[PDB]
């Protein structure tokens, strides 16, 4: 498209136009930084992009998927096309987000905050332990023996090696591609509270490359995301349709911070 | 509004009220036959006409109510927990639980689940049940520590302010006190004063109004009286209308009206006495490990005052009060000359 292709482009001339820090730019370099390392979680500054270009606030919210998506091709185009040698190790990026203005307590949220930009902290408690996923659709065909193909929703198209065949399948353990797992719960801090009662709580996701950086009893702080789950049995009800409430994890900042840390200026 | 009567029934009341008389008579049938310690009902009487309403609508200060409490104790023989079972078949507000009868959450909070719901509830107590009533309560000195510094927040100041887990609660409770306290023996010891025996500090033991001692009559003389009279009580198996005469429900409505149309109120009576003669009154500092008087009295004693001032009917207050409250004092409050 038009206008719809210009967000990489400007990704592309902002990366190697705007400029802190009196020459040679942070991004123009953390990237490759970062590919040395093996590391693959690049991280973005929003407020760079405020500096740079503040178009990117009002396109965002419409769908922030869509956002994120179109950064992490950016990323592949650049590094994987610069250092050819990389399609290797991981061959997957995405990217994350440190700089908002806002820290949104917990027990503030409602449906108005619906799949959209979020920052919010907390507590750690009980919750899972490490588990991989599924990335991909494909099965096996039973009737004539072939695999239907490569493809919270199925497809099972009619179209396939046999005959465009086979209503019927079966699956392997193999040859399809797997993502790790984690679940979190979401508590906040015994300081903070309406002085006395009960605390509120939601549950939050975090995904492959964010896993065995939490633990129980932490201190936290999370971008986020605002998640819906789209059914929890819609029928003959409650007084209440049995739904329900989840985050989704971009970016975490630890808050103790027991590593060596900071990233460095250039003098 | 479901018990507001005729005038008809204002004859035979203040009829009944119009004599001396009534000071006693209804001392002396409360009980259905019993006729010893005649002398303490016509202070349980004062609780019964259950005190005064000096009503706080004027400036929300102090929440100085006519707050009466007194009590009784002795040996277990004596008649107390019969008598205050029966108490309980008079009072309308009849609680009857007891020293190790239930602690002080067993008394507030019966906090659990309910299958009805079928969820967790914050919940109810016992005492905040009988606002204004009354709850009989036997063999006091069985109850554990937690409990006992609870009476401690209502008897000094009338509230009640709860905080769990779940909801905090500012309800509201008030009530006057029953109960009948046993010592850790059989008898009380003479030569060890109730101001030690029973298990209680050194001066909240008479911070109650007064403890109206009872014990067994350590008399043989008496049992012949009592085990021919209520004997035969049994053996003819009903009642005689003899000079104090029993009016059969119509005694009840000076009790029930006698709560809502009265103001008692001091226009220069009773304060002048002790006012005169605090000086005797109040050379208290000499004594060694004891208890005695203390600027507090005063309250309990306009209580007492404008309370046998209600009954009579005296909207002003009564002077002849004081005289029979300075006898229920010093009744027993030298029972420990020694
Ligand atoms: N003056 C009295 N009038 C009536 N009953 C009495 C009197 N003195 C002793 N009793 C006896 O005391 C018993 C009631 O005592 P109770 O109050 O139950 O003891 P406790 O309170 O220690 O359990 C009655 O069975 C009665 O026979």
């Amino acid at each position: 498209l038009g206008p719809r292709t210009e967000i990489a482009n400007r990704f592309q001339s902002f990366l190697r136009t705007f400029v802190d820090e009196r020459g040679a730019y942070t991004y123009r370099d953390r990237i490759r930084r970062m590919c040395e390392q093996n590391m693959s979680s690049f991280v973005v500054s929003y407020t760079d992009l405020a500096n740079k270009e503040h178009v990117l606030a009002y396109f965002l919210p419409e769908a922030p998927f869509q956002m994120l998506e179109i950064f992490d091709k950016v990323a592949k185009d650049m590094v994987l096309s610069i250092f050819p040698t990389y399609e290797r190790v991981t061959t997957e990026i995405h990217v994350r987000i440190s700089e908002l203005p806002l820290i949104e307590e917990l027990r503030t949220f409602r449906k108005l905050h619906l799949n959209q930009l979020v920052r919010t902290l907390g507590v750690v408690t009980a919750t899972t332990g490490v588990l991989p996923q599924l990335s991909v659709i494909k099965y096996d065909c039973v009737k004539c023996g072939y695999v239907l193909g490569p493809f919270n929703t199925e497809i099972k198209p009619g179209s396939c090696p046999e005959c465009q065949s086979t209503g019927p399948f079966s699956i392997n353990m193999e040859q399809t591609l797997y993502r790790n797992y984690q679940k979190i719960t979401l508590q906040e801090s015994p300081g903070r509270i309406p002085a006395g009662r009960i605390p509120r709580s939601k549950d939050v996701i975090l995904l492959a490359d964010l896993c065995d950086q939490c633990k129980p009893g932490d201190e936290l702080e999370v971008t986020g995301i605002y998640t819906n789950n789209y059914d929890g049995s819609l029928n003959t009800d409650q007084g209440f349709p049995v739904f329900a409430t989840v985050i989704i994890a971009n970016h975490v900042v630890v808050k103790d911070s027991k590593q060596v840390v900071q990233s460095l200026t250039d003098e | 509004k479901d018990h507001i009567f005729p005038p008809e029934r204002v004859e035979l009341l203040q009829l009944l009220a119009k004599k001396p008389d009534i000071y006693d008579r209804l001392a002396r049938a409360i009980a259905p036959s019993i006729y010893e310690n005649d002398d303490i009902k016509k202070g349980i009487l004062l609780q019964l006409f259950g005190g005064t309403k000096k009503k706080h609508a004027t400036l929300g200060r102090q929440n100085f109510r006519s707050e009466i409490h007194l009590l009784l104790c002795g040996d277990p023989g004596t008649s107390k927990s019969q008598m205050l079972q029966y108490v309980f078949n008079l009072v309308p507000r009849s609680q009857y639980t007891s020293g190790r009868g239930s602690s002080a959450v067993g008394l507030t909070a019966y906090v659990t689940k309910d299958p009805e719901t079928r969820q967790l509830v914050l919940q109810t107590g016992a005492l905040v049940l009988a606002d204004n009533g009354v709850c009989c309560i036997d063999e006091f000195d069985k109850m554990n520590d937690s409990t006992r510094s609870v009476l401690h927040e209502v008897m000094e100041q009338q509230t009640l302010s709860i905080a769990k887990a779940g909801i905090i609660c500012q309800l509201n409770a008030r009530t006057s006190i029953l109960a009948a306290a046993n010592p850790a023996e059989s008898q009380w010891n003479k030569r060890k004063n109730i101001i030690d025996n029973v298990q209680l500090p050194h001066t909240l033991l008479s911070r109650f109004d007064l403890i109206f001692l009872v014990l067994d009559p350590q008399d043989e003389i008496f049992d012949k009286r009592l085990a021919s009279h209520l004997v035969s009580l049994y053996y003819v198996t009903r009642h005689e209308e003899e000079d104090t005469m029993f009016d059969m429900s119509v005694l009840r409505d000076y009790i029930a009206y006698a709560r809502e149309h009265l103001s008692p109120t001091l226009s220069d009576e009773a304060q002048q006495r002790l006012i005169q003669a605090y000086v005797d009154m109040r050379k208290v500092g000499a004594g060694r490990g004891q208890i005695s008087a203390y600027p507090r009295q005063l309250e309990s004693l306009i209580r007492l005052s404008e309370a046998h001032a209600k009954v009579r009917l005296s909207n002003q207050v009564e002077l002849l009060d004081v005289e029979e409250a300075w006898r229920l004092h010093r009744e027993a409050l030298k029972q420990s000359a020694t």
